[PDB]
C-alpha cells in the first residue's frame, strides 16, 4: 500500500544522504596515506567528491577541496615499532618542535579579517571605544606557572571586535618581551592569573608575533598549539 | 591508514592506565587499556544476549527479547533463564559504556583538549542508569526497569507511561520535552546558519560571522554568537536528558498516584479554590 | 582548568550595526540595551532589529491569532482574573465539530473563533517564513535556514491543515491550549492504534534523539578546541587549523569515521530537519492512508 511505498522510498532517499554526507566529510585529509606518506591502497568504500571552490572575502583568493595535501612543515617523529599501529615518539623537544598536543598547522601567515576588511583581533589598547565590561580586568595582575612560579605580568587584553570577547591575554616577561597566553587557558583569579598548562620556566618558549599589533593565523595556531602541549610535557612541574 | 594530517598527532601517551601498553591503533581506532575492557564487556555482553536467544527459541532480531527478573525476585538475583542473563548483560552494558567514556578521556588526553565530550557522554549513562539502576533500587525490583529487546522495550514504555495516566503530566517530562524540542530548533539553526554563511548566493564570497551575527539580529534582534551557539546547544542537550532522568526518578517513587491529578494542588489554592465558574467549580 | 562555559571577562565596544550588504537601514532600530546577564554565555548586546512590511504583517497578525485565544480564554474565565490565573492550562480553543466539516460557516461560540485565530497564525507563519528568506538574501547568504525553517512549517502544516482537509473536517485538527494539546497527542495516538507502531514515528523518534546527542557532541568538541580558536567555525573552513584537525581525530579515533569542519554542520543540518519531515509524513499518513498502525504493522505493509 501507500504507506508501504512511502516508507521504502524514504529508506532509499536516506541511503543516497547518507552517502552524501559521508562523501561531503572527505574534503580535508584525504587520501589517506601509509604512515611513510605515500598513498594507502586501502581507501574505504566511497570515492572522492567533484572538488568545490570557496571565494575568500577579501580577495584572499579561493580554496578548493579537495585538493593537494601537503603538510608543509617539518615533522620531527621516528617510529617506534616495525610495523603500522604504534606511536611515533619525538625525535627533539616536542614543545618547540611542534608535535603531539603542541602541534600547529601552516595556516595563512595573515590576520583574520572583518566583515569590513580590518583585523579581527586588535590589543584593546587600539581598540577604540572596548573597555571590560564585567568580570575582573586582568590588565595588571601577575601571570603564575603551574609551578607556583610568577612569570610576567598581564599588560593588556586582545579582543575580537565583531564578536566583542577577550581572546588573549598580552603578557610581559621579565625580559621585556610579551606574549599572548590564549584566553581558554587562563584562569582569571582576584590577585592573579594562573595558567594550568605552563611552567614559569617554559613562557619564554611562547612563539612570539612580528607585529606588536596584529597576529596571524600561524601565529594563532603556534602559540595555542605551544600553550596546550605543555598539559601534557610540561608536567614533570605540577602540584595540587 | 592515516589521514592525511594525522602523523604528527599520534605520538606517545595520555594513557590513563596501562603505560605504553595498549598506546596503539587498530586501523583508525584507537585502543589503550579502556578499548580492551569496551570489546571484552561488549563480546562478553554481546555472547548471552545469544544465548539468551538460544533459551528464548528465537534468532530474529524483532524477537529477541531479554527481560528483568520478575518482580518476585525483589531486588537478588535470578537464573539465568528467568531473569539473571539480563543481570549479567546489564553488567555488561555499563562495563562497555564507563569504558567508552573512559577511553574518550585517553583520547582527549593525548590530543591536548577539553574533556567536555566525555563529560556530555556521561549524562546519557545518568539516564540508562537511572532506567535500570537507580529507579528499580528505589522501587524494591528489577522487574520495574527496562527489557532489553527491540519492540519490547517499546512496550515497557508504553506500559509505564500509560500506569500514571497521560504521561505528558509528569511537570518534569514536560521541562524535559521542551529542552529536547528547543536543542531541535537551535540545532537546525546552527546548521543553516554556519553552511549559509560558507555557501552563500552563487558567485559572491564567504561570508563572515559579521554577517551570521547580522542575520540573527535582523530576523530577532538578538544573536546568540558563535561560541554562546555551542555553549548553548551543550548546554540545551545535557538539561534534556537531565530532567529525562528526573522525571523518571520521581515515577513511582514519591509520585505513584495519577499524573494528572498532581496538578490539582495548583487548582486548591485556598484564595481561588473555591471560586465559582471556569473549568473547575 | 577552566571549561569555557562561561566567560571571565566581557569587553564592551560600540553596538555593532551589522553588516549592510543590500539592506535597507531605514528599518533597523536603535540598537536595544546590553545585557551583563547574557554577557556571559552570549553576546551582551541586544538588537537592532529589522522591521519590514512582512515584519510588520507577521507580527500583527501573531498577535492577533494569541489574542483571539486569550479573549476566548477570559471568557470561559467568566471574566474573573482569578478564575483566569487559575484554569489557564485548561481552557481550549476547540475546532469546529465534525457536522460543520470543512465550510466556514461555523458558529463563533462553536469554532468560527478557532477559524479566525487559525487564520491569523496560518498569515503570520507564512509571512515570517518569507522573512528568514528575504533576510538572508539582502546578507547575500544561502537559504539554509529558510528551507530548514520549511521542514517545521511541514509538520505544522500537516497538522492543522492538510491532514484535516484530507480526513474532510476541521475537527480533526489540533486546539489552542495547554493541557488540551496534550491530550489531543494522546488521544490521537490511541485512535490510530499506536503511534509507535508508525515507522515514521519511530524514525522521527530516532532523529530527535540523534540531534541531542550531534548537538551534545558539536558542542562539547567546540568548546574542547576552543584553546585553539574552533569556534571560529568559519574561517577553519577557508583555512583547516589545529582545532578543525583535532576535532576530526576525535571522532576518527573514538569511532572510526571522518567529520570536517563544514561536513559536520550538514550532519547537523539534516538531523534536525528530518525529525519533523518523517513525522510529517507519519502523521499524514494517519487516518488518511493507514486507519490502525499496529493492523498495518501486522501486515508489515
Ligand atoms: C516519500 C518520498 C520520500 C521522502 C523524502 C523526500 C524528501 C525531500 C527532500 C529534498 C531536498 C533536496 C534539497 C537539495 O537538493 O539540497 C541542496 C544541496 C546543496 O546545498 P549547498 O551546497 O549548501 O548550497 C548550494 C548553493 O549555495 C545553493 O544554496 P541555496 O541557498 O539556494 O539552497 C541550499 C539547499 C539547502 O539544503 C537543505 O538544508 C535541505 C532542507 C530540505 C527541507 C525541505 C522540507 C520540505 C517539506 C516536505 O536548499 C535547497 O536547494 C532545497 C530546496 C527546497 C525544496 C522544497 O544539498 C544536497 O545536495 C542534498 C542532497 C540530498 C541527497 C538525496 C539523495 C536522493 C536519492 C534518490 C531518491
Ligand atoms: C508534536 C506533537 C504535538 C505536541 C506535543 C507536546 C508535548 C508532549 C509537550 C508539548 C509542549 C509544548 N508545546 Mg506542543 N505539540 C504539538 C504542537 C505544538 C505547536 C504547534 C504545532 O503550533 C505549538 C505552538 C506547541 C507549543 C508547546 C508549548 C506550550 C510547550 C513547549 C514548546 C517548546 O519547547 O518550544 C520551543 C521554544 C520556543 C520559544 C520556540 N506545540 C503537537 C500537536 N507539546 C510541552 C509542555 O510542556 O507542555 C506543557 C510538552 O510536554
Ligand atoms: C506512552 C508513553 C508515554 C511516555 C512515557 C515515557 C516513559 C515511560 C519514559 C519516557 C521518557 C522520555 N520521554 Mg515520554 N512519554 C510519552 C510521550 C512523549 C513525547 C510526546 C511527543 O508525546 C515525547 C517527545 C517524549 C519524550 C521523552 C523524553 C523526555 C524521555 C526520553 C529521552 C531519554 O530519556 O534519553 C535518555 C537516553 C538514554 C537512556 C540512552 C542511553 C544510551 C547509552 C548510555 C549508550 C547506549 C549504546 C548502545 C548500546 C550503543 C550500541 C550501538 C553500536 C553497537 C555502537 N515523551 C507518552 C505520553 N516517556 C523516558 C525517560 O525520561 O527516561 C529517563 C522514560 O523512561
Ligand atoms: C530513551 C527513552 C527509552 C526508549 C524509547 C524509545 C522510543 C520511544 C523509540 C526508541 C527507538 C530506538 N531505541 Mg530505545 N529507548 C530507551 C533506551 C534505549 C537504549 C539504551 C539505554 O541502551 C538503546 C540502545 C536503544 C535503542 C533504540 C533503537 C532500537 C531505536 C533508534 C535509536 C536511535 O536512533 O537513537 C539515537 C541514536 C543515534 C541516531 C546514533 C546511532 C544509534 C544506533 C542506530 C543504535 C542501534 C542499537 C542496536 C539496534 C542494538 C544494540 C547493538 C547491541 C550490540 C545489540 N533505546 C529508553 C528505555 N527508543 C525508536 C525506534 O524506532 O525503536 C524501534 C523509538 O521510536
Ligand atoms: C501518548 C502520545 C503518543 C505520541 C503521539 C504523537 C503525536 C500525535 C505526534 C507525535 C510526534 C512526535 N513524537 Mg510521539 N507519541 C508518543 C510517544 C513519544 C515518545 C516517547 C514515549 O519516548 C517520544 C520521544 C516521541 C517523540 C515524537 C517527536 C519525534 C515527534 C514531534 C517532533 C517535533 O519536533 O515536534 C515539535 C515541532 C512542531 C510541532 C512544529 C512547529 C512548527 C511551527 C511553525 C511553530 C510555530 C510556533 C507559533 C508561531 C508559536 C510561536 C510562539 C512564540 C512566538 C515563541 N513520541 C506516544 C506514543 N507523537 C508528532 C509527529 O511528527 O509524529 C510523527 C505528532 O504529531
Ligand atoms: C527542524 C525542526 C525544528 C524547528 C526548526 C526551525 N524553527 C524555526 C526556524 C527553524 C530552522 C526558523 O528559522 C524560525 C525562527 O525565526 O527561529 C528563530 C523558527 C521558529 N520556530 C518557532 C517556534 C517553534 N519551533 C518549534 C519546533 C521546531 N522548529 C523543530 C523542533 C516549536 C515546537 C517544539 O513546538 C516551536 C514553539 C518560532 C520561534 C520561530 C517561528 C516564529 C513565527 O512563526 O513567528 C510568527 C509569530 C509571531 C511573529 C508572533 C507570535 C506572538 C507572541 C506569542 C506574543
Ligand atoms: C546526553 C545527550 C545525548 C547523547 C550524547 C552522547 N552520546 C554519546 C556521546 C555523547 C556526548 C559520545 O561521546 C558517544 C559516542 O561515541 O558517540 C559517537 C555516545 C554514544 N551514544 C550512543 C548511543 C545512544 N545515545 C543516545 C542518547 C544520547 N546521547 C543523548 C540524547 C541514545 C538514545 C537516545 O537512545 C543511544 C542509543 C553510541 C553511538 C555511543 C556509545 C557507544 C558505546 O558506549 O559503545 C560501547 C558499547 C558497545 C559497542 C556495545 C555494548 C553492548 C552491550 C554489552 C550488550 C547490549 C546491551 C544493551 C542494553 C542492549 C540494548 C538494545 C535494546 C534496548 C534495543
Ligand atoms: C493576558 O490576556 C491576554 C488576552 C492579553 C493575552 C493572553 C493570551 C493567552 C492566554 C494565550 C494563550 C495561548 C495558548 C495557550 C496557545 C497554545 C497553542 C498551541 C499549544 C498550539 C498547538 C498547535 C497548533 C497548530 C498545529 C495549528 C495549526 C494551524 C495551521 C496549520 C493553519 C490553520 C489554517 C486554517 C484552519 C485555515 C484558515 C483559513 C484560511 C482561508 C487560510
Ligand atoms: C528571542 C528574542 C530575543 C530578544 C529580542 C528583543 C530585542 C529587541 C531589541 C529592539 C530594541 C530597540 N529599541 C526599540 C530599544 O530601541
Ligand atoms: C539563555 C539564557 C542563559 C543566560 C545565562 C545567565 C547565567 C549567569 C551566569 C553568571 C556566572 C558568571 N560568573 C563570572 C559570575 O561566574
Ligand atoms: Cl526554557
Ligand atoms: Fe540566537
Amino acid at each position: 500500500d501507500l504507506a508501504s511505498l512511502a516508507i521504502y522510498s524514504f529508506w532509499i532517499f536516506l541511503a543516497g544522504l547518507i552517502y552524501y554526507l559521508q562523501t561531503e566529510n572527505m574534503r580535508e585529509g584525504y587520501p589517506l596515506e601509509n604512515e611513510d606518506g605515500t598513498p594507502a591502497a586501502n581507501q574505504g568504500p566511497f570515492p572522492l567528491p567533484k572538488p568545490k571552490t570557496f571565494i575568500l572575502p577579501h580577495g584572499r583568493g579561493t580554496l578548493t577541496v579537495p585538493g593537494p595535501e601537503s603538510e608543509d612543515r617539518p615533522i620531527a617523529l621516528a617510529r617506534t615499532a616495525v610495523s603500522e599501529g604504534f606511536p611515533h615518539a619525538p625525535t627533539g623537544d616536542p614543545m618547540k618542535d611542534g608535535v603531539g598536543p603542541a602541534s600547529w598547522v601552516a595556516r595563512r601567515d595573515l590576520p583574520e579579517l572583518d566583515g569590513h576588511g580590518h583585523n579581527k583581533i586588535k590589543p584593546m589598547k587600539a581598540a577604540a571605544g572596548f573597555h571590560v565590561s564585567a568580570g575582573k580586568n586582568p590588565i595588571g595582575l601577575p601571570v603564575r606557572g603551574c609551578d607556583l612560579e610568577i612569570a610576567g605580568k598581564v599588560v593588556d587584553i586582545w579582543v575580537d571586535i565583531p564578536e566583542q570577547m577577550a581572546r588573549f591575554l598580552e603578557v610581559e616577561l621579565k625580559d621585556g618581551s610579551t606574549r599572548l597566553l590564549p584566553m581558554q587557558m587562563v584562569k582569571v583569579q582576584s590577585n592573579r592569573v594562573h595558567v594550568n598548562a605552563l611552567s614559569s620556566d617554559l613562557f619564554a618558549g611562547i612563539p612570539t608575533i612580528k607585529s606588536p599589533t596584529e597576529v596571524t593565523l600561524l601565529e594563532e595556531d603556534k602559540i595555542c598549539g605551544y600553550v596546550a602541549g605543555g598539559l601534557m610535557y610540561a608536567a614533570p612541574k605540577r602540584k595540587s | 591508514a592515516l589521514l592525511s594530517f594525522e602523523r604528527k598527532y599520534r605520538v606517545p601517551g595520555g594513557t590513563l592506565v596501562g603505560g605504553n601498553l595498549f598506546d596503539f591503533w587498530v586501523g583508525p581506532f584507537y585502543v589503550g587499556f579502556f578499548g580492551v575492557a569496551t570489546f571484552f564487556f561488549a563480546a562478553l555482553g554481546i555472547i548471552l544476549i545469544a544465548w539468551s536467544a538460544v533459551l528464548q527459541g528465537t534468532w530474529n532480531p524483532q524477537l529477541i527479547s531479554v527481560y528483568p527478573p520478575a518482580l518476585e525476585y525483589g531486588l537478588g538475583g535470578a537464573p539465568l533463564a528467568k531473569g539473571g542473563l539480563w543481570q549479567i548483560i546489564t553488567i555488561c552494558a555499563t562495563g562497555a559504556f564507563v569504558s567508552w567514556a573512559l577511553r574518550e578521556v585517553e583520547i582527549c588526553r593525548k590530543l591536548g583538549i577539553g574533556y567536555h565530550i566525555p563529560f556530555a557522554f556521561a549524562f546519557a549513562i545518568l539516564a540508562y542508569l537511572t532506567l535500570v539502576l537507580f529507579r528499580p533500587v528505589m522501587m524494591g525490583a528489577w522487574g520495574y526497569a527496562f527489557p532489553y529487546g527491540i519492540w519490547t522495550h517499546l512496550d515497557w514504555v508504553s506500559n509505564t507511561g500509560y500506569t500514571y495516566g497521560n504521561f505528558h503530566y509528569n511537570p518534569a517530562h514536560m521541562i524535559a520535552i521542551s529542552f529536547f524540542f528547543t536543542n531541535a530548533l537551535a540545532l537546525a539553526l546552527h546548521g543553516a546558519l554556519v553552511l549559509s554563511a560558507a555557501n552563500p548566493e552563487k558567485g559572491k564570497e564567504m561570508r563572515t560571522p559579521d554577517h551570521e551575527d547580522t542575520f540573527f539580529r535582523d530576523l530577532v534582534g538578538y544573536s546568540i554568537g558563535t561560541l554562546g551557539i555551542h555553549r548553548l546547544g551543550l548546554l540545551l542537550s545535557l538539561s534534556a536528558v537531565f530532567f529525562s532522568a528526573l522525571c523518571m526518578i520521581i515515577t513511582g517513587t514519591i509520585w505513584f498516584d495519577q499524573w494528572v491529578d498532581w496538578w490539582q494542588w495548583w487548582v486548591k489554592l485556598p484564595w481561588w479554590a473555591n471560586i465559582p465558574g471556569g473549568i473547575n467549580g | 582548568e577552566y571549561q569555557n562555559i562561561f566567560s571571565q571577562v566581557q569587553v564592551r565596544g560600540p553596538a555593532d550595526l551589522g553588516m549592510t550588504e543590500d539592506v535597507n537601514l531605514a528599518n533597523r532600530s536603535g540598537v536595544g540595551p546590553f545585557s551583563t546577564l547574557l554577557g556571559w554565555f552570549g553576546n551582551a548586546q541586544l538588537g537592532p532589529i529589522y522591521l519590514g512590511s512582512l515584519g510588520v504583517l507577521s507580527l500583527f497578525s501573531g498577535l492577533m491569532w494569541f489574542f483571539t485565544i486569550g479573549i476566548w480564554f477570559w471568557y470561559q474565565a467568566g471574566w474573573n482574573p482569578a478564575v483566569f490565573l487559575r484554569d489557564l492550562f485548561f481552557f481550549s480553543l476547540e475546532p469546529p465539530a465534525p457536522e460543520y466539516g470543512l465550510s466556514f460557516a461555523a458558529p463563533l461560540k462553536e469554532g468560527g473563533l478557532w477559524l479566525i485565530a487559525s487564520f491569523f497564525m496560518f498569515v503570520a507563519v507564512w509571512s515570517w517564513w518569507g522573512r528568514t528568506y528575504l533576510r538572508a538574501q539582502a546578507l547575500g547568504m544561502g537559504k539554509h535556514t529558510a528551507w530548514a525553517f520549511l521542514s517545521a512549517i511541514w509538520l505544522w502544516m500537516v497538522l492543522g491543515f492538510i491532514r484535516p482537509i484530507l480526513m474532510g473536517s476541521w475537527s480533526e485538527a489540533v486546539p489552542y491550549g495547554i493541557f488540551s494539546h496534550l491530550d489531543w497527542t494522546n488521544n490521537f495516538s490511541l485512535v490510530h492504534g499506536n503511534l509507535f507502531y508508525n515507522p515514521f514515528h519511530g524514525l522521527s523518534i530516532a532523529f530527535l534523539x540523534g540531534s541531542a546527542l550531534l548537538f551534545a557532541m558539536h558542542g562539547a568538541t567546540i568548546l574542547a578546541v576552543s584553546r585553539f580558536g574552533g569556534e571560529r567555525e568559519l574561517e577553519q573552513i577557508a583555512d583547516r587549523g589545529t582545532a578543525a584537525e583535532r576535532a576530526a581525530l576525535f571522532v576518527r579515533w573514538t569511532m572510526g569515521f571522518n567529520a570536517t569542519m563544514e561536513g559536520i554542520h550538514r550532519w547537523a543540518i539534516w538531523m534536525a530537519v528530518l525529525v519533523t519531515l518523517t513525522g510529517g509524513i507519519g502523521i499524514l499518513l494517519s487516518g488518511t492512508v493507514v486507519d490502525n498502525w499496529y493492523v498495518w504493522g501486522q501486515n508489515h505493509g
